[PDB]
DNA sequence: CAAAGTGAAAAATCTAAAGCATCACCT
DNA sequence: AGGTGATGCTTTAGATTTTTCAC
């Protein structure tokens, strides 16, 4: 059977506050590795993949492989009834229809246990190629979910743009336009307060800005989230959740097709 | 005893004074004996006495003669009802019965009738009730209320011995004016032979076949005019009545005041129409007394056996009484008419016809065209353009000259209507349905089907089955407690959206296959439509292939390019009744409508019978989220708990003295704040699939019943049609002398046709009423259901070779190819049909119908008790083609994923209003600038040869009046502002009825109660035109809701109502502009012209026709998206797909 | 006459924000052995019992029993007004047409008397019995508010049931099925955060989850919240506020119709 | 060419919150002393006075007074992009149709430059002259935010009557009369508490207190509010930003006017 | 006592579920 | 000046009511 402890267990709430806005219906899997997921949106946009490894958490039990299909729009009702601070317990029958999530108190005391019934899915599992980007850039998740909900009030269209100067952001709508310029550290020591940037050519791509959104739920979960693009290539929005694990967000561009030509 | 002798001493007073009223308005007793030939017109049950000294009831027949004189004949007849008996034991109940109402009850008889909810009720099995027949109408109604505790004693035991075994009594809600109706087939409107052969001998009549031709009866059209208090309501204590304007058959008098009256008013001469003329002259008493006494002694002298007016149950009768009640002579004691039990006003001696109970149920028109002055232009195609309602009425009122033509106005109109349109319609009916003219004109539609069916049973001897009530908190199987029980009905979808000229060119995807299978299938097409539609080219077609070659060709040449752009042919492919031949064509009936236990204990459950149709429905059920047990412990806790009193100061009730419907009213209220309070929610919405059988072995009463009035209305159906053809032919020649006549006639007929398919159409509504006879759940869902299949397969074969536009209920709006083949001639030998016309798409399409709608399950008895059930194929549901219209123009919703369902605009090919179904400018009140807009906005639809320039001619006609709603009065005065932006609503219901429910028809109904006195409120049928104000600003809609009836009066008595409501004691101007909600109107408008023009030119890819009225958010994001250069790209399209898996249970 | 004064004045306003959402009007008896309130909700499954003691206020004098009509909705909303340290004086006249209540500030800087206007009703007393409970439990406000607002997400129903090892408060749903268990505490002694039970049987009762919302709007009454509970018997939750009395949440168990019967 | 700078970024946040709701669309009157605001109320009942001079910009640069038609509901939300200490630069050219929102973080790790598009339109002043007002109160903005919501709860038509004892705001609806009074009481002069009013004659004045609440949005503006009024003069509700500036309502007095009149 | 169905627009009000701007302790 | 949970003020999504057309 499938059995998870996690001590932590405010990154599970975030990650499924990550989960919730964005995919109704995702699937899940464990493997040897840890457990992964990968599932899309019904607008086949945006790819999701997270991945938690194995040592990573309190204690792993792994047994076999099984495919979890469960509804992400159900999931953090029955999970936002935890505290941050609690322990949190995964259990997963192997040929069962019932998931069980139990939530223990520091004090001992306060046990909190759920069954939630499971159902089947049809989703396409797509294989993830390994690209080199030319682009990275390492920014704190605040700023991020900041630059992503500031520019959400102006259009849908953003425009991710990075020069040797610095990277920028553009957005545009029927109010105006705003394109908002982020400058590499020089003298800041903190790794979660520092942005780096790392180049090969300069990229010119173009986004929506509502997915962006949607993916910035995940901003306490870790401090820094990583973004690395290359041309006519999805963007990722690495999320690395301590030693825990991590989480991607797989972004479909918008490039100009030359009707035209 | 001394009390019950009194009684009948007042009964027989009755009776001697109803003979003198008859006596003095000519109807003379056949004292004398002879054989008499009479016409009958009137009925009405009044006592008599015999030579056996009993008073007995007896219907008082009125006949008119040929020569004009006229008589009375009251045929004596014993009230009765039906009881039912558990068993053989039926002599002794009925001594029983005998021994005790031995002064009460006439004689005792043991009755064979056939009832529809036997089992094994085919093989030739009657149950035996007992007639029981009193002497009186009173007698019928104390009997019935002395053992009417004991029929529901009766019914709710299930688990003086000669009392107790009775089940229930049958036919006791039946009239005794019906029943006798019904018994001896005394119908109004036929010619009868009256015997008298002294009075031992009771009286005989014979039906007279022989004579066909209608007399003419006296017939008055009475209409008052009456001066008031500025602007109230009718009351009659004030002052009097100023004019009476009535004729007397084609022959107009009038009588007026001259106290008051101004001028002595002299004579004209009215001419409407060459087919409606009053001959006027004009009498000028001097009092209002002898005004009344004119009216007394010209009705006396004239005697009217026939009488109509407008609204004489609700305004005219009980002002004329209660001023004749002022003036001290009474109104039934000159000429019979009082205020009966119902309100409507009935003389022993005539006949009353309101024109507004003919027009509210028969006539089939909007609701804002009900009155005589909007039926006059829709039936008698005239209008009555006198002058300004405001300035020469409201205060130029003492001009005798306007007085007189508006009291002639509302006499001319009610005479002429009468004789047109409900004179022959309303005593066609009466041959059939046995009721007089008063009751035929005055019950409803479903009591009308009720009739004519009661007849059809009694002549097949089925008795009646029994009026069931509305059962309270019905339950559903799960065991929620059911608000409301419903059917799915007809399927309705708007599929496009946008004006569809045949003129431009538009694009078509049919796909090749479609046109592959209707190349095989043109053979087939070809004969049902010469087999089917007309019997008689059955074989004898000369060129039968010279054009189906052609038709093959024509539809075959242009399948080797399926996608065309091509300009359409705007189709109506519509069934004609299409409920009553769906229930025809599968012999539904409500006693038809078995179950599966009531077959099982019938007697012909053959292993191969053909005798069960299993067609579907989908009932639908709100039910509260409470369950079973909540709802006992409530009804426990309620049980629990004392009411207060019924009566001031009285004792004390509890649950089990209360009535069901206190009860249920209860629990609803106090079980909707438990569910609101512990569920979220009160009404939850299921609908379930259901299917049930027909017992095709049944007796065919409703279907015989509802194929007689079929064939009457295609009988005036064809007459239509035929007159239709000749306008046709005498259309695209020169003016003659008989175009006028073929229109009004096929006016008159389309009329007839729609006042008989009101009744038609209520047949299948009758099975879904409260208190029917013939009550079905199951009947109505299926042939609605029915319905549904067959338009959405008539869709699924359209959409295969043009795009359908608007389903209804009733057919398909659709755009055919215009290489699609056509409305061809066929020739055929026979002399009667030389030249045959076939549409081609209503052929394929009564093709489809003929291959899977069709029933084979058609058991009718071919002879009567032999079991010669044989089995037939009839189809009889026909999509009747109207003709290539010109457009279509259809709406859009504001919202993704709706659009405006049951609204669309359809004109002729000459530029001319075919149909104009949905929309606000055929509804009462509404806002009138919504009428205008939609009145005006559709004739420019036609105008432009491509879909840009015709909604820019839209757009033109929507900124002009968008511009007008924005810079108003620029030069518009303020009298047509005041009646440009009225909304008029009305309220079926009293105020009272209205408490603690916010709306803006309550809140300026309570405005004008706190203005002008409640006397405005206490009565029904309010109508109430406001504004919505907008000086207290942040207030809702209800609470700006201000009338229209403060703009008029004095500034002394019109600035507090001024100050009140609008939360402003220092306010100062008087202007209608400044109180008015300028955003509110732009909104509604705006609202409209999205609806109309914007957003369906989005569907139709067009950019903007209004710039000035924004689109919704979710539109302009689709427009952004679709504009911009840039696109969205997909992981699947960018990333390669590894597969789709499937992700299971564990 | 009526006099009375409190100067903990915002007890009253925390009684009447838990009575508005419930009850819509009242009755407030009056007494020299206790003050009593005693009024029933709209759907007339919901008893409410509010007692304040005489002594509990600084200066009381009345010279006889009084009815007084009242709606609690336009009452709660009035006296939301005051703030959280005013101090409370009540006043009225034998038959008057007014509600006096006055808030005076601790600095005496604002001194506010508001008058309202009764609206005379048919007073009815229904004596209810003080019957010995099964199973009680001093459990705290935050802590029951919680299981109250985590199991409304879940379901509709709760299946409360208590034992030795403890109590545990059941639902089920669309969702899936949850339980929160808490045991005796009686490692720790603690004067707010201490769950203690006494029990003579262990007895499981269904309840109503939005009228135990509407319940737990008394929060800020106490710190220690007594549910009582027994079979056939409506649960009582019971606040015990400090020298002022109770008050009492009546709801009536769900004893569905047995199958068996 | 017109540039302004500030290093406070909650002022204009907040005087655009309190502003968004009353005003829809404002001309901004910036001109060389500082930043000036006149503004009608949708439905023309009042006037709304800002007054910003240039002592507390960081740099302050202006040659014309321009009149700029910014539409306060897209100010708003563009000026919920800057943070709550971020240092807000506006910056206009010449012929720039656009208004140039500038965002400094205070870590100098950030510009965020937003373009906002401007329409043009012209409308007529009328100046306000001064006057003498008989009673000038005060009071903590703190409590007003819980005398005005609270008091617009139970009556709309609330009258102001002043005297030397102190000021009584008396609240007339269907609840009933609703009296709160305040004096001088100087016992405890705090700082920010100090309820002070200004006497020099009686005026009663009747208000309606929804408008009342829609200018009480400014309470985290301001410290204290203070108020003027006088013998059938409008009143000028006042708030004081800090040093910066002050934020004037002009509010057209309600008259009951007589039925004999 | 009498009273033909259902579908749907159109608007107006009534609720509750979220979105988002401030408070109850610790360096 | 940063970390958790409530608590109240707008905003929007449906639910419900009532005339009055369609079928
Ligand atoms: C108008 C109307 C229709 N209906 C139902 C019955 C009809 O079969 C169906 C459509 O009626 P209609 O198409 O309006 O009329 P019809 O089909 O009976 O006859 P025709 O088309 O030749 O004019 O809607 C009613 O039940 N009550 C009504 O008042
Ligand atoms: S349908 Fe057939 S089996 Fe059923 S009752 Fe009729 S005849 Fe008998
Ligand atoms: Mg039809």
């Amino acid at each position: 059977m499938f059995e998870a402890r996690l001590v932590q267990g405010s990154i599970l709430k975030k990650v499924l506050e990550a989960l919730k806005d964005l995919i109704n219906e995702a699937c899940w899997d464990i493997s040897s590795s840890g457990v992964n997921l990968q599932s899309m949106d019904s607008s086949h946009v945006s790819l999701v993949q997270l991945t938690l490894r194995s040592e990573g958490f309190d204690t792993y039990r792994c047994d076999r492989n099984l495919a979890m299909g469960v509804n992400l729009t159900s999931m953090s009702k029955i999970l936002k009834c935890a505290g941050n601070e609690d322990i949190i317990t995964l259990r997963a029958e192997d040929n069962a229809d019932t998931l069980a999530l139990v939530f223990e108190a520091p004090n001992q005391e306060k046990v909190s246990d759920y069954e939630m019934k499971l159902m089947d899915l049809d989703v396409e599992q797509l294989g993830i190629p390994e690209q080199e980007y030319s682009c990275v850039v390492k920014m704190p998740s605040g700023e991020f979910a900041r630059i992503c909900r500031d520019l959400s009030h102006i259009g849908d269209a953003v425009v991710i743009s990075c020069a040797k100067d610095g990277v920028k952001f553009s957005a545009s709508g029927e109010l105006g336009n705003g394109n908002i310029k982020l400058s590499q550290t020089s003298n800041v020591d903190k790794e979660e307060e520092a942005v780096t940037i790392e180049m090969n050519e300069p990229v010119q791509l173009t986004f929506a800005l509502r997915y962006l959104n949607f993916f910035t739920k995940a901003t306490p979960l870790s401090s820094t989230v990583t973004l690395s693009m290359s041309a006519d290539v999805p963007l990722v929005v690495e999320y690395k959740i301590a030693d825990m694990g991590h989480l991607k967000y797989y972004l479909a561009p918008k490039i100009e097709d030359e009707e035209g030509s | 005893g001394a009390t019950s002798s009194v009684s009948a001493l007042k009964r027989l007073e009755r009776s001697q004074w109803t003979d003198k009223m008859d006596l003095r308005f000519g109807f003379e007793r056949l004292k004398e004996p002879g054989e008499k030939t009479g016409w009958l017109i009137n009925m009405h049950p009044t006592e008599i006495l015999d030579e056996d000294k009993r008073l007995g009831s007896a219907v008082d027949y009125y006949f008119i003669q040929d020569d004009g004189s006229r008589f009375k004949v009251a045929l004596p007849y014993k009230p009765y009802f039906y009881i039912a008996t558990r068993k053989g034991c039926e002599r002794e109940v009925s001594s029983f019965l005998s021994k005790k109402f031995q002064g009460k009850i006439a004689k005792v008889e043991t009755v064979p009738k056939e009832d529809l909810d036997l089992p094994n009720h085919l093989v030739g099995l009657k149950r035996n009730y007992i007639r029981l027949s009193f002497h009186t109408v009173e007698d019928l109604v104390k009997v019935r209320k002395e053992i009417s505790p004991a029929v529901k004693k009766n019914r709710e035991q299930d688990h003086a011995d000669q009392l107790d075994n009775i089940v229930d009594m049958r036919e006791y809600d039946v009239p005794y004016h019906i029943r006798l109706s019904i018994d001896l087939k005394i119908h109004v409107a036929h010619w009868y032979n009256v015997r008298y052969r002294g009075n031992a001998f009771p009286v005989e009549i014979t039906r007279r076949d022989d004579l066909v031709e209608r007399p003419d009866p006296v017939v008055l059209a009475f209409a008052i005019a009456t001066t008031k208090l500025p602007l109230k309501f009718p009351d009659a204590e004030t002052d009097q009545i100023m004019m009476i304007s009535y004729m007397i058959d084609g022959q107009g008098y009038l009588i007026t005041n001259r106290e008051i009256v101004s001028e002595d008013i002299e004579d004209f001469e009215f001419t409407p129409k060459p087919e409606y003329e009053g001959p006027f002259c004009v009498f000028n008493e001097p009092d209002e007394a002898h005004l009344i006494q004119r009216w007394f002694e010209h009705v006396q002298e004239t005697k009217p056996t026939i009488m109509v007016t407008y609204n004489g149950d609700f305004f005219d009768w009980p002002f004329v009484e209660a001023r004749a009640a002022v003036h001290g002579l009474s109104m039934q004691q000159e000429i019979g008419f009082q205020k009966d039990s119902q309100g409507e006003y009935k003389a022993p001696q005539c006949i009353h016809m309101d024109c507004l109970r003919w027009v509210k149920r028969d006539s089939y028109l909007p609701v804002g065209s009900h009155n005589l002055k909007a039926a006059a232009k829709a039936k008698l195609g005239y209008d009555p353009v006198e002058l300004d309602p405001e300035d020469m009425c409201r205060m130029a009122t003492e001009q005798p000259q306007t007085l007189a033509t508006y009291s002639v106005s509302d006499a001319v109109a009610t005479y002429y209507l009468y004789m047109k349109y409900v004179h022959p319609f309303i005593f066609a009916l009466c041959t059939i349905i046995p009721m007089e003219p008063d009751e035929v004109l005055r019950k409803g539609s479903g009591t009308l089907c009720e009739a004519l069916l009661m007849v059809q049973a009694f002549h097949a001897n089925i008795i009646f089955p029994n009026k069931q009530e509305q059962e309270f908190n019905k339950l559903t199987d799960d065991g929620h407690v059911l608000d409301s029980e419903t059917y799915v009905g007809g399927h309705v979808e708007a599929l496009e959206s946008g004006v569809f000229r045949s003129d431009i060119p538009c694009r078509f995807r049919m796909n090749p296959a479609a046109f592959d299978f209707l190349l095989q299938r043109v053979e087939k097409t070809l004969r049902h439509a010469l087999e089917e539609e007309e019997k008689v080219p059955v074989e004898q077609v000369t060129n039968f292939e010279e054009v189906c070659d052609e038709i093959k060709s024509k539809l075959a040449s242009l399948k080797d390019v399926p996608s065309r752009i091509e300009c359409p042919l705007i189709y109506h492919l519509d069934v004609g009744a299409m409920y009553p031949n769906i229930i025809l064509t599968n012999r539904l009936q409500p006693s038809a409508m078995v179950d599966e236990a009531t077959c099982a204990a019938c007697d012909f459950n053959k292993p191969g019978a053909n005798c069960q149709r299993k067609m579907a429905w989908q009932w639908r059920g709100e039910f509260m989220p409470a369950s079973r047990s909540e709802y006992h412990r409530i009804q426990h806790q309620l049980e629990s708990e004392k009411f207060p009193p019924l009566f001031p100061e009285g004792p004390a009730r509890a649950f089990h003295e209360l009535s069901r419907e206190e009860q249920a009213k209860y629990e609803k209220r106090r079980l909707a704040d438990y569910c609101r309070k512990a569920y979220k929610k009160i009404h939850i919405t299921k609908v379930e699939e259901r299917l049930t059988t027909i017992c095709q072995r049944e007796n065919s009463f409703y279907v015989d019943t509802v194929r007689a009035f079929r064939d009457r209305r295609y009988e005036f159906k064809g007459l239509h049609k035929v007159w239709k053809k000749k306008l046709s032919a005498a259309v695209e020649v020169g003016d003659a002398a008989e175009v006028k006549r073929c229109k009004n006639m096929e006016v008159l007929y389309d009329s007839l046709q729609l006042a008989h398919k009101c009744i038609l159409n209520s047949f299948y509504g009758y099975v879904m009423r409260k208190g029917a006879r013939w009550y079905s759940m199951e009947m109505a869902g299926i042939v609605c259901f029915t319905g549904a299949n067959i338009i959405t397969q008539a869709r699924e074969l359209i959409e295969q070779i043009g795009r359908p536009l608007e389903l209804d209920t009733d057919g398909i709006w659709c755009v055919l190819p215009n290489s699609f083949p056509e409305n061809f001639v066929f020739k055929t030998t026979n002399v009667k049909k030389p030249k045959v016309t076939i549409s081609y798409p209503g052929a394929m399409l009564n093709i489809m119908v003929k291959e899977g709608f069709t029933n084979d399950q058609y058991q009718e008895l071919a002879e009567p008790s032999s079991l010669t059930y044989v089995t037939r194929s009839e189809n009889s549901i026909f999509f009747e083609v109207d003709g290539p219209y010109l457009a279509m123009i259809l709406p859009a919703s504001k919202e993704e994923g709706k659009k405006l369902k049951k609204r669309y605009a359809v004109f002729n090919e000459d530029g001319s209003l075919a149909e104009l179904k949905g929309f606000e400018v055929k509804r009462r009140g509404e806002l009138q600038l919504i009428k205008i807009f939609q009145s005006s906005v559709f004739e420019a639809f036609l105008k432009g040869s491509t879909l840009e320039e015709v909604y820019g001619s839209v757009a033109k006609v929507a900124d002009y009046w968008l511009d007008v709603l924005y810079s108003k009065a620029a030069n518009m005065p303020d009298s047509e502002l005041f009646e440009l932006i009225s909304e008029n609503r009305s309220m079926s219901r009293k105020l009272e009825d209205y408490g603690e429910q916010k709306s803006t028809s309550i809140s300026t109904a309570k405005r004008l109660a706190e203005f002008l006195g409640d006397q405005m409120v206490k009565d029904a049928g309010l109508s109430c035109r406001y504004i919505i104000s907008r000086k207290p600003e942040g207030s809702p809609v209800t609470e700006r809701a201000i009338p229209l009836a403060i703009f008029q009066a004095e500034p002394t008595v019109r600035k507090h109502f001024l100050r009140k409501w609008l939360k402003s004691s220092s306010l100062q101007d008087f202007d209608i502009r400044a109180i008015l909600d300028w955003d509110y109107y732009i909104e509604r408008l705006g609202s409209a012209i999205q609806k109309i023009i914007t957003i369906p030119a989005a569907l139709q890819q067009v950019k903007n026709p209004v710039p000035r009225v924004k689109h919704p958010d979710w539109l302009h994001k689709k427009l952004l998206e679709k504009n911009d250069v840039y696109k969205q790209k997909k992981i699947s399209e960018l990333f390669t797909l590894e597969g789709r898996r499937q992700v299971t249970m564990a």
